[PDB]
C-alpha cells in the first residue's frame, strides 16, 4: 500500500549499498603495497586505511 | 617502430610437453600435448591433454543430446532439406510451448522438445559447472573461477525462473541465432523499453567496464613487458620495477591506482557483477514492474520533450485499442 | 647495389612494355569511343 | 604524498610539448602541458554542462538533456539556446580526451614504458568521434549527434537503433557484440586465475605460473600464457570499441534499408540462389 | 552514398527518416513519368440516357464519359472499353455468349468500394484521396494482394482479426494485460511489414522510448491507425465477397478471393504516388459533397 | 492571459500596474519543455486502456497445408518476405497428408 | 629519371606496379559495370543512340515531394 | 627476357599465376550468370535475338 | 636548392605521389558526384544542355 | 648520403618533372574547358 516505495527500488538500494561496500574493500586491497604514502608532514594512509602487505609462502621445494 | 610486443618472432619448443602433475583418479587426462604454431605465435604453443572426470563425461553426453535435438528440430522445420538447413540456419529456431499451456507440460512438437533440450542443457552446465569446481580443487587453486561461472550460470538460470514466476514456458528464449535476437527486442518492447530498468543500466556499466579494465590492464601488462611485467605472479610476491611503474603510471595518470594483485579483484567483479545485476534485472521485469518506461516517470528517469501530438477526448476513446488475442482458426466466406 | 648498365637496360624493357601496354589500351580506348562515346 | 617508492621516479623529461614548463606533480596528478589544456577543456565543458541544466526543465540528475540541434542547421554552429551549446560541449570534449591521451604519453615515456595505454584509449576515442563528428558529418549535419544526457541519450540509441527495424540484424554489430561479451568472459577467466594461485585455500603453498597453465589449458584445451591472455584481452576490449564504430558509421551513411533485408546476398549465393 | 535525411521527432530524439538520395530519385522519376495526365473537365446538359447504370446516377453525361476514359486508362490502358464491355452494347453485364462481364461486375463494386474509402475514410487519405490508379497504376492488378495461408499470419490484422496491443498502461502487473512475449514478436512483425510498406521506419510514426505513447509520437500514428480500420472495411466488406465474381485464375489455394493492404495503395512511398492528387479531378468518386471546397456538380 | 497588458500611452507592457522599458517576453525553459509530475499525469494524455482480448472460445485445427513447419513468429517478416526460392517455398507447409484408404 | 631504378629493389617495383594497375583496372570496370550507360553484360548490344543518358532536368508535380514533409 | 626466371623462382610464380586464373575465371562465370543476358543455365537455349536485352533510353 | 639535403628522395618521391594519388582521386570522385560533371552518365550532353544549380529566387 | 651535387642535380629533375605535370594538367584543363567550363 506504499504507493512510492516498490520492489525495484528497494533492490536497488540493497545494491548500492553492497557496491558501495565493495568499493571500500577493494581500495583497501590497493594499499597493500607502496603504503603509507610519505608526505613532508609524516606518513598519510589515505582512506581507508590499507590491509597490510602479504607475505607469500613459497612451494617447500618442488 | 619500436617493439610492440604484439607477436613473437622466436618460439622455442621442447621436445617433450608438460602433463598434469596430481590427483589422477576417478578421472584421467585423455591425449597428449602438442605444439601449434599459430597458436605459439598469439600465445603459448601447447595444445594440451584434456581433463573430464565423472561430470565432465557426463556433461558431454547431456550437452550433445541437447544440441542434438536443437539441431534435429531445427532441420525438421525444412523438410529435411539439408541445402536450406545451411541456407536458412540462422533463422532457424526450436521454439518455446504455446502460452495458453502455462507450465503444463505441452504437445511434442509444440515446444516438448524445446523444454527437454532446455532441460539437458541446463544439466549439462551444471556438471560441467562441479568439473570445474572439481579441478580447481584439484589443482590446488582458489575457487574464483567457479565463482565467476556461477554468475554467468545465474544469468542463464532468470530465463527459466522469470518465466517461471510469470507462469508460462511460452515466455523462454528460442534456441536460435537470430530466433532469440527477436526474443531480446521483444522482451524490451513487451515490458517498456528495458533501457530504464536500472538493473540493466548497472548491467551495461558493468559490462561497459569490463571492457576499459581489459583494455586498461592489456595496455598496461604489454607496455612493462619489456621488464617481465607479464610474469605477474612473480611480481606479486616479489614485486620489480615492472610492478612499480605500472602503479606510478595509473597514479600520475588519475590519481589513484591499483596493485599488480587487487587489479585482479577489480578484473573479478566487474565481470561478475555484469551478468549479477542482470540476473536481478531479469527477475524483476514482470513480476515486479511490467512497464520500466513508467517505473522511470515514477522515480524521475525520464527526461522530458515537448508534445509531438495531442489527443482530443474522443480520440482518446477511439485510439484505444484491444489487448492483442488468439489468432483466428477459421477461414471465413464472405459470400453472406 | 644496381649498376646503371642493368638500370639503363632494365628501363629498356619498361619502355617496350610501357608502351605495349598503352598502344593496346588506346586501341580498347578507340573501340569503346566506337562503340558508345562518353562525349 | 608519494608512494613509499616513488620519489627516485620523479624525473624531468620525456613531455611532448613544453618542456620542464609544466614537468611537475599536483598531488598525486602529473601535469604537463596537457594536463593544463586536460584541466581547461574539463572545466569550460563542465560548466557549460551546468549551464546546460540551469536552462533547461530540471536540476534532476537524470533527466538533464543537451540536446544538439535540428537537423536544419547542417553542419553550422546552431544558436546556444537551440543545440549551439552542444556542439560547443562537444569541441570541449575533444580536447579533454585528446589531452587526456597525450598526457598518458607524456606518462609512459617518463617512465620508460610502452605507448599501449595512449593507443588503448584511442579505440574509446575513436568510437566517440565517430558518433558526434563522422557520422554526422558523412549524415550532413550535427544534429545527428547524441544529446548529453544520462537517460536522454538511451533514448537516443533506442531511436537509431530502430532507424533500421530491427539493428539486431547489423552484422557489425554481431561481431561488436562478440567481442563485447568474449572480452567480459576472458576477464572473469584472467581474474580468477591470478587470484586462485595468488590466494589459495589456506595452508596450500602460493601456486604458479604452470598452474595455471595447465588449468587454463582444461579450460579452453590450449595454453595461452602470460603475455598471449594480455594481449588477447587487449584485442578484444579495442577490437570491441573498432568494431562499434564500424557499425554505426555504416548504419545511414552506407546503409538506409532495415538490417534484416542486408541479409539478401546470404540467401542469394549462387550454389543455392 | 549521398543520404537525404528527413527530420520528424524533437532535435534530440533521432526520430529521422534517411533516404538513400539516388535510389530514391530513381523510383520518383519511375512514378512521374508514367503518371497519367487527366482529361479536360467538360459538361453540357440532358437527361440520363443510361439503361444499366447503378452507381454513376448522380453525374453528367460528360463527365460520365470522362470517367469511363479514365477508367479505362488507370485500368486497362487508355482506349481498352473493351477491357470490361461487350463494346458494342455497353449495357450489356454479359457477352453475347451469355457468360459474365466479370470484369464490369468487378469494376461496378470498385466504383462503391472508391467512393466509400473516400467518402467515410478521410480521416485516412484527406484531400489527396484515392483513384483506380492509386492501387491499379494501369494494370489489372494491384501490388500486395494476398490470401489465406495460416492462422497466424499477420496481414488477418487487416481482415477479421482485431487487436494488436501489448504493453501495459500501468507500472506494475495486472490481471488487466497478460499478452506474451510472443504476441510481442507477432506486433513487431506487423510493425515491420507496415514500415516496408510505407518506406519509413519505426520513429515515423512512435517515440520507441515508448512505443505504446500517442503523445511522444507523430501525428502520423493517428492517420496509420485509421488506415487500418480502413482496410477491415474494404477487405470485409468489397474485396471478399468478390470470390464468386473472379474466374478460378485469380483465387488464393483456398480459393479466397485477393485481400488488399498497407503496401497495395503506398507501393513503399509515405503518401501513395508521393501525394499525386488526382480525386479532386474526379467527381465521379469523391462520395463527398465537396472536395477541399469545390462544390460537387451535381448536374 | 497570453501577455501582460499594455499602455495605449506609449505602446509600453504593463507589470503589476508599472511599466516595462523593453520588449517583454514571457520566460520559458528549454524549448517550453516541463517536466513530468507523475505516472497519472503522463497516463492521462494517452489514449484509455486497451480493450480486453477476443480469445476463441474452442480451437479447430486447421487442415495440415495451412500448418507452418517453422514455429518462429518473426520469420515472414525477417525472412519469407524477402526470400522467394521456390523450394524453400514449398517447405514452408506441411505437405498433404491422408489415410490410405481415402485415396 | 632512369635513376629511378638505383632507388629500388626492381623485382618489388614491378610487384608494386602490377598491383597497382590490376586494382585500377578493375576499379574503373565496375564503376562502369554499375552505371546505367556502360552496363555492357546487360545493355552492350543496344546502339549509342539508344543507350541511356543521364537526363539534364526531371520535372515534377507540384503537389508531389520525394521525400516526407519534416520538422 | 628469359633471365627473369633468375629473378623470380619459376616453381612459385606458377601457383601464383595458376590461382590467379582461377579466382579470376570463376568470378567471370558468376558475373555472367546472375545476369539476366547471360543466366545460360536457364536460357541458354534462346536464340541470339530472343535473349534478354537492358532496358533502353527512350522515355517521355 | 637545399631543401632536398633536409628530406630523403626515397620518401619524398613517395609521400608527393601519394598526395597527387589521393588528390586527383578525390577531386574525380568529387565531380562524378556531382550533377553538372556525372560524366559517366550525362559526358555527352552539351555544354548548353548540361545542368545548372539553382539561381537566386529574387521573391 | 647526400651531397650538394646529389641534391642540386636531384632538384633539377624534381622542378623539370614538376613544370611538365603542371603543363600536361594544363592542356586537361583546356579540353575540360572546352568541353563544359564551370564559369
Ligand atoms: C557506475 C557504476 C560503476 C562506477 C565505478 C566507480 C569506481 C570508482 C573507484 C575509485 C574511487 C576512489 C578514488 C580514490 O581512491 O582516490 C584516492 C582518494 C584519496 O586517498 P588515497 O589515494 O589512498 O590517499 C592520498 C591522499 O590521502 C593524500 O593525497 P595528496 O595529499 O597527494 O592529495 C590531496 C588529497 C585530497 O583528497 C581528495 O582530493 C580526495 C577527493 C576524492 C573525491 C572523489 C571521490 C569519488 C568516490 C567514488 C566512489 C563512489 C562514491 C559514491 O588526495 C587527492 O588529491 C586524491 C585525488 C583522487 C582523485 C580520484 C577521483 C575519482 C573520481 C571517480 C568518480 C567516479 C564516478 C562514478 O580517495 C579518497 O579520497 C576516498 C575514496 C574512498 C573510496 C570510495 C568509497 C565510497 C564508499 C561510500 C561512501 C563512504 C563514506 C564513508
Ligand atoms: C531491443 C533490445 C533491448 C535489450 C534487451 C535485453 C535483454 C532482454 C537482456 C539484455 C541483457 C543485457 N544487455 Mg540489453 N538490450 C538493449 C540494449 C543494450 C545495449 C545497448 C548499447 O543498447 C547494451 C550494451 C546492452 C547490454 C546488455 C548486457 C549488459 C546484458 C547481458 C549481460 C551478459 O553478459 O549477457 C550475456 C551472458 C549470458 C547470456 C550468460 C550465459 C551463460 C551460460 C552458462 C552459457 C551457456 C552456454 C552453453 C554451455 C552452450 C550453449 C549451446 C547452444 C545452446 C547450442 N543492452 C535494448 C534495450 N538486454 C540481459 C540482462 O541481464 O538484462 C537485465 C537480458 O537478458
Ligand atoms: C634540355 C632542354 C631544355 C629546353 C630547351 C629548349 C630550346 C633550346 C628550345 C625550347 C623551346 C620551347 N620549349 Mg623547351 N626546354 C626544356 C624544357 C621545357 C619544358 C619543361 C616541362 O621542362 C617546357 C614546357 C618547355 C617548353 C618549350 C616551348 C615554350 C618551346 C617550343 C617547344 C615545346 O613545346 O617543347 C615542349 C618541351 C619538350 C618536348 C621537352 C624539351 C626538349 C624538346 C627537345 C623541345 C625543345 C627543343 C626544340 C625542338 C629545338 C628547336 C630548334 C631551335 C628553334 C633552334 N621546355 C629543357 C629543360 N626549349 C623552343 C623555343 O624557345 O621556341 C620558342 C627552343 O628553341
Ligand atoms: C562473468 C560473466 C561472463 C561469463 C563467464 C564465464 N563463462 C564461463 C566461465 C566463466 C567464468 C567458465 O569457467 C566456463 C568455461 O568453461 O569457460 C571456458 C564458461 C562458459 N561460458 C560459455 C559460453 C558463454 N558465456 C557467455 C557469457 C559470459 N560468460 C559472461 C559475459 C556467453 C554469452 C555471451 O552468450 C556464452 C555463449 C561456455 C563456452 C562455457 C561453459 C561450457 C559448458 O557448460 O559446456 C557444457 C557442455 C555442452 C554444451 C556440450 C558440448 C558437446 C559437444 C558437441 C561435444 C560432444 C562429444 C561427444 C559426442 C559426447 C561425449 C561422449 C563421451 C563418451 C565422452
Ligand atoms: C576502447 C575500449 C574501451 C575503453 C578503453 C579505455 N578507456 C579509457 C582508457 C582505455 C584503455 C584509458 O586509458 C582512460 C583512462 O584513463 O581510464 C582510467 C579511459 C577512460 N574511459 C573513461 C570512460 C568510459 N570509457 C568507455 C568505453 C571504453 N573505454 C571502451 C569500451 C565508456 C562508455 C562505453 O560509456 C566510458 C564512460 C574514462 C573513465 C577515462 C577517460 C577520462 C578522460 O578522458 O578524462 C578527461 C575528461 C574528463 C574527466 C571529463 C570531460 C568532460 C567534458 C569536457 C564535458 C562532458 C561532455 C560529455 C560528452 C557528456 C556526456 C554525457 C553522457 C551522459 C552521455
Ligand atoms: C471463423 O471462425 C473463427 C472463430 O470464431 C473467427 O475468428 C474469430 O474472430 C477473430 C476476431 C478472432 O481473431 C478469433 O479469435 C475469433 O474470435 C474467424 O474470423 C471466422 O469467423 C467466422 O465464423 C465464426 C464462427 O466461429 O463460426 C463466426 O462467428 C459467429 O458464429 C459462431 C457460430 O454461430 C458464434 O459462436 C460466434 O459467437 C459468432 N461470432 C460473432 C462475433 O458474431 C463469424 O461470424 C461473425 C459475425 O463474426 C464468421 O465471421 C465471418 C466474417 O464470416
Ligand atoms: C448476356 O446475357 C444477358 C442475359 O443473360 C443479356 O442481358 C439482357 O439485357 C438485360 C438488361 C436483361 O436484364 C436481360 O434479361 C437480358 O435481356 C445480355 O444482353 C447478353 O445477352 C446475350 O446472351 C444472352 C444469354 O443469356 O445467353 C442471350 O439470350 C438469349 O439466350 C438465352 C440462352 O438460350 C435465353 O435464356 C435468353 O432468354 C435469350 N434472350 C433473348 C433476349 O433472346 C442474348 O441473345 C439475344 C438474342 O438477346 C445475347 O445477346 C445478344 C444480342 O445476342
Ligand atoms: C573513373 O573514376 C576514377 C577512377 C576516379 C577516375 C580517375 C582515375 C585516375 C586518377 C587514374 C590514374 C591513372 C594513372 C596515373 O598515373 C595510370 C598510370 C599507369 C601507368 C604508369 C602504366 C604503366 C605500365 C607499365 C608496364 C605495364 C610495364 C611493363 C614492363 C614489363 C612487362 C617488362 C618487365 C621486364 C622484363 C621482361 C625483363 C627485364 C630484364 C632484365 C632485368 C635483364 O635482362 O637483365
Ligand atoms: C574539389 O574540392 C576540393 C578538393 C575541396 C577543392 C580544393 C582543392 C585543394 C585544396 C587543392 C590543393 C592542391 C595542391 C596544393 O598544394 C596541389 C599541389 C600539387 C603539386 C605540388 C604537384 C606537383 C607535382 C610534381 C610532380 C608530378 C613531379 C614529378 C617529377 C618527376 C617525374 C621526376 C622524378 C625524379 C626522379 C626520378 C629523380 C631522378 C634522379 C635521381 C634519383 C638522382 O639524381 O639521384
Ligand atoms: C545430425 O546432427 C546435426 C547436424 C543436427 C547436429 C547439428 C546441430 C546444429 C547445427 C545445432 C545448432 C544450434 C544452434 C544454432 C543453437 C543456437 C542457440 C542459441 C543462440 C541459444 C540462445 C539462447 C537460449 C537460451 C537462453 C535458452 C534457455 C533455456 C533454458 C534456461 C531452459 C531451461 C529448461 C528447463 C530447466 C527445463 C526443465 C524441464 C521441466 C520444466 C519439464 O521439468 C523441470
Ligand atoms: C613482370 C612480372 C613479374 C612477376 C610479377 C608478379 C606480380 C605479383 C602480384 C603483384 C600484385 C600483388 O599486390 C601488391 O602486393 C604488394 C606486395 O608488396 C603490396 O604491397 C604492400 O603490401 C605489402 C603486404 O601486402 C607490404 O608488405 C608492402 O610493403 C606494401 O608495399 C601491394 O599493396 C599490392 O598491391
Ligand atoms: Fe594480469
Amino acid at each position: 500500500m506504499m504507493e512510492y516505495i516498490d520492489g525495484a527500488q528497494i533492490a536497488l538500494y540493497a545494491f548500492w549499498l553492497f557496491f558501495f561496500g565493495l568499493i571500500i574493500y577493494l581500495r583497501r586491497e590497493d594499499k597493500r603495497e607502496g603504503y603509507p604514502l610519505e608526505s613532508p608532514q609524516g606518513p598519510r594512509d589515505g582512506w581507508p586505511k590499507g590491509a597490510p602487505k602479504k607475505t607469500y609462502v613459497h612451494r617447500d621445494h618442488g | 617502430l619500436e617493439y610492440q610486443n604484439l607477436f613473437t618472432r622466436v618460439q622455442v619448443r621442447t621436445v617433450p610437453e608438460p602433463g598434469i602433475p596430481i590427483d589422477e583418479s576417478t578421472g584421467t587426462r585423455y591425449g597428449t600435448g602438442t605444439f601449434s604454431y599459430l597458436a605459439g605465435k598469439f600465445g603459448d604453443a601447447q595444445i594440451g591433454p584434456i581433463y573430464l572426470g565423472w561430470a565432465g563425461v557426463l556433461s558431454l553426453i547431456f550437452g550433445f543430446i541437447a544440441i542434438e535435438i536443437i539441431g534435429l528440430n531445427m532441420w525438421a522445420s525444412v523438410g529435411w532439406d539439408p541445402v536450406e538447413f545451411i541456407r536458412q540456419l540462422p533463422w532457424l529456431a526450436l521454439e518455446p510451448p504455446p502460452p495458453q499451456y502455462g507450465l503444463r507440460v505441452p504437445p511434442l512438437n509444440q515446444g516438448g522438445w524445446y523444454l527437454m533440450a532446455g532441460f539437458f542443457l541446463t544439466v549439462s552446465i551444471i556438471l560441467w559447472w562441479i568439473r570445474i569446481y572439481r579441478r580447481a580443487r584439484a589443482l590446488q587453486m582458489g575457487s574464483h573461477l567457479p565463482w565467476a561461472f556461477a554468475s554467468a550460470i545465474f544469468l542463464y538460470s532468470t530465463f527459466f525462473f522469470q518465466p517461471l514466476l510469470v507462469g508460462s514456458w511460452s515466455e523462454m528464449v528460442p534456441f536460435g541465432i537470430f530466433p532469440h535476437l527477436d526474443w531480446t527486442s521483444a522482451f524490451s518492447i513487451r515490458y517498456g523499453n528495458l533501457y530504464y530498468n536500472p538493473f540493466h543500466a548497472l548491467s551495461i556499466a558493468f559490462l561497459y567496464g569490463s571492457a576499459v579494465l581489459f583494455a586498461m590492464h592489456g595496455a598496461t601488462i604489454l607496455a612493462v613487458a619489456r621488464m617481465g611485467g607479464e610474469r605477474e605472479i612473480e611480481q606479486i610476491t616479489d614485486r620489480g620495477t615492472a610492478a612499480e611503474r605500472s602503479m606510478l603510471f595509473w597514479r600520475w595518470c588519475m590519481g589513484f591506482n591499483a596493485t599488480m594483485e587487487s587489479i585482479h579483484r577489480w578484473a573479478w567483479w566487474f565481470a561478475v557483477l555484469t551478468t549479477f545485476t542482470g540476473g536481478i534485472g531479469i527477475l524483476l521485469t514482470g513480476t515486479v514492474v511490467d512497464n520500466w518506461y513508467l517505473w522511470g516517470v515514477k522515480h524521475g528517469l525520464v527526461a522530458p520533450y515537448p508534445a509531438q501530438n495531442q489527443l482530443t477526448p474522443e480520440q482518446q476513446d477511439l485510439l484505444r485499442g484491444r489487448y492483442q488475442g488468439t489468432a483466428p482458426d477459421s477461414f471465413p466466406s464472405y459470400v453472406v | 647495389g644496381m649498376t646503371e648498365e642493368e638500370a639503363r637496360r632494365f628501363h629498356g624493357y619498361m619502355v617496350t612494355g610501357t608502351l605495349g601496354y598503352v598502344v593496346v589500351a588506346s586501341v580498347a580506348h578507340f573501340l569503346a569511343w566506337s562503340w558508345r562515346p562518353w562525349f | 604524498a608519494m608512494l613509499s617508492f616513488e620519489k627516485k621516479y620523479r624525473v624531468r623529461g620525456g613531455t611532448l610539448i613544453g618542456g620542464d614548463l609544466f614537468d611537475f606533480w599536483f598531488g598525486p596528478f602529473y601535469v604537463g602541458f596537457f594536463g593544463v589544456t586536460t584541466i581547461f577543456f574539463v572545466t569550460l565543458g563542465t560548466l557549460l554542462c551546468v549551464w546546460g541544466a540551469a536552462m533547461g526543465p530540471t536540476w534532476n540528475l537524470w533527466q538533464i538533456n543537451i540536446a544538439p540541434p535540428d537537423l536544419k542547421y547542417g553542419l553550422g554552429l546552431a544558436p546556444l539556446r537551440e543545440g549551439g551549446l552542444w556542439q560547443i560541449i562537444t569541441l570541449c570534449a575533444l580536447g579533454a580526451f585528446g589531452s587526456w591521451a597525450l598526457r598518458q604519453a607524456e606518462i609512459a615515456r617518463k617512465l620508460g614504458m610502452g605507448m599501449h595505454i595512449p593507443w588503448a584509449y584511442g579505440g574509446a576515442i575513436l568510437a566517440y568521434t565517430t558518433l558526434v563528428v563522422i557520422r554526422p558529418f558523412l549524415l550532413g549535419a550535427w544534429g545527428h549527434g547524441f544529446p548529453y544526457g544520462i537517460f536522454s541519450h538511451l533514448d537516443w540509441v533506442s531511436n537509431v537503433g530502430y532507424q533500421y527495424l530491427h539493428f539486431h540484424y547489423n552484422p557489425a554489430h554481431m561481431i561488436a557484440v562478440t567481442f563485447f561479451f568474449t572480452n567480459c568472459l576472458a576477464l572473469a577467466m584472467h581474474g580468477s586465475l591470478i587470484l586462485s594461485v595468488t590466494n589459495p585455500p589456506k595452508g596450500t603453498p602460493t601456486g604458479t605460473s604452470e598452474q595455471e597453465n595447465v588449468f587454463f589449458r582444461d579450460l579452453l584445451g590450449y595454453s595461452i600464457g602470460a603475455i598471449g591472455i594480455h594481449r588477447l584481452g587487449l584485442f578484444l576490449a579495442v577490437g570491441a570499441a573498432v568494431w562499434s564504430a564500424i557499425c554505426i558509421v555504416i548504419s545511414g551513411p552506407f546503409w538506409t534499408q532495415g538490417w534484416p533485408e542486408w541479409w539478401n546476398w546470404w540467401l542469394n549465393l549462387p550454389i543455392w540462389k | 552514398a549521398a543520404t537525404d535525411t528527413v527530420q520528424v521527432g524533437y532535435r534530440g530524439t533521432a526520430m529521422e527518416q534517411n533516404y538513400d538520395h539516388g535510389d530514391l530519385k530513381t523510383k520518383f522519376a519511375q512514378v512521374k513519368l508514367p503518371q497519367s495526365p487527366p482529361p479536360a473537365g467538360e459538361s453540357p446538359p440532358g437527361p440520363l440516357p443510361w439503361k444499366n447504370v447503378q452507381v454513376l446516377n448522380d453525374i453528367s453525361i460528360a463527365e460520365f464519359n470522362r470517367t469511363m476514359i479514365a477508367m479505362s486508362t488507370w485500368v486497362a490502358g487508355t482506349g481498352n472499353c473493351a477491357y470490361c464491355h461487350n463494346v458494342a452494347a455497353f449495357q450489356d453485364d454479359t457477352l453475347p455468349n451469355g457468360k459474365p462481364l466479370y470484369t464490369k461486375i468487378v469494376a461496378r463494386r470498385m466504383l462503391q468500394m472508391t467512393r466509400n474509402i473516400n467518402g467515410n475514410y478521410s480521416q485516412h487519405v484527406k484531400n489527396t484521396g484515392v483513384t483506380c490508379y492509386t492501387c491499379h497504376m494501369g494494370k489489372p492488378l494491384p501490388n500486395g494482394l494476398w490470401f489465406y495461408s495460416s492462422q497466424t499470419d499477420y496481414l488477418r490484422h487487416y481482415l477479421d482479426r482485431d487487436g494488436a496491443r501489448v504493453i501495459t498502461q500501468g507500472v506494475a502487473p495486472s490481471n488487466a494485460n497478460r499478452s506474451s512475449t510472443k504476441q510481442a514478436e507477432w506486433t513487431y512483425a506487423l510493425m515491420i511489414s507496415q514500415s516496408r510498406s510505407l518506406g519509413v521506419n519505426c520513429t515515423y510514426c512512435h517515440n520507441t522510448r515508448q512505443f505504446a505513447s500517442w503523445r511522444e509520437a507523430p501525428p502520423a500514428r493517428v492517420t496509420a491507425y485509421h488506415g487500418i480500420l480502413m482496410l477491415r472495411d474494404v477487405n470485409q466488406n468489397y474485396l471478399a465477397p468478390l470470390q464468386p465474381v473472379y474466374p478460378a485464375v485469380r483465387l488464393g489455394a483456398m480459393g479466397d478471393a485477393p485481400k488488399a493492404q498497407c503496401v497495395t495503395c503506398h507501393n513503399g512511398a509515405y503518401k501513395p504516388l508521393y501525394g499525386a492528387q488526382m480525386a479532386k479531378d474526379f467527381p465521379a468518386m469523391w462520395g463527398r459533397a465537396d472536395w477541399n471546397g469545390v462544390p460537387f456538380p451535381g448536374i | 492571459p497570453t501577455a501582460w497588458p499594455v499602455d495605449p500611452t506609449t505602446g509600453q507592457t504593463l507589470i503589476n500596474g508599472r511599466p516595462v522599458v523593453g520588449r517583454v517576453f514571457i520566460m520559458r525553459k528549454t524549448d517550453g519543455t516541463v517536466k513530468y509530475p507523475n505516472v497519472a499525469d503522463v497516463v492521462a494524455h494517452e489514449a484509455l486502456a486497451p480493450l480486453p482480448p477476443v480469445v476463441g472460445s474452442s480451437y479447430q485445427q486447421a487442415p495440415i497445408t495451412n500448418q507452418r513447419r517453422m514455429r518462429g513468429i518473426m520469420i515472414q517478416s525477417t525472412l519469407w518476405d524477402m526470400d522467394r526460392k521456390r523450394s524453400a517455398t514449398r517447405q514452408r507447409y506441411y505437405p498433404a497428408s491422408t489415410p490410405a484408404n481415402q485415396l | 629519371m632512369h635513376r629511378i631504378w638505383l632507388m629500388y629493389d626492381p623485382r618489388r617495383v614491378m610487384v608494386a606496379l602490377v598491383g597497382f594497375l590490376a586494382v585500377l583496372a578493375l576499379v574503373i570496370h565496375f564503376v562502369l559495370l554499375s552505371s546505367q550507360r556502360y552496363s555492357w553484360i546487360e545493355n552492350g548490344t543496344l546502339g549509342a543512340d539508344q543507350a541511356p543518358v543521364g537526363a539534364s532536368a526531371p520535372a515534377a508535380a507540384a503537389e508531389m515531394s520525394p521525400l516526407p514533409p519534416g520538422r
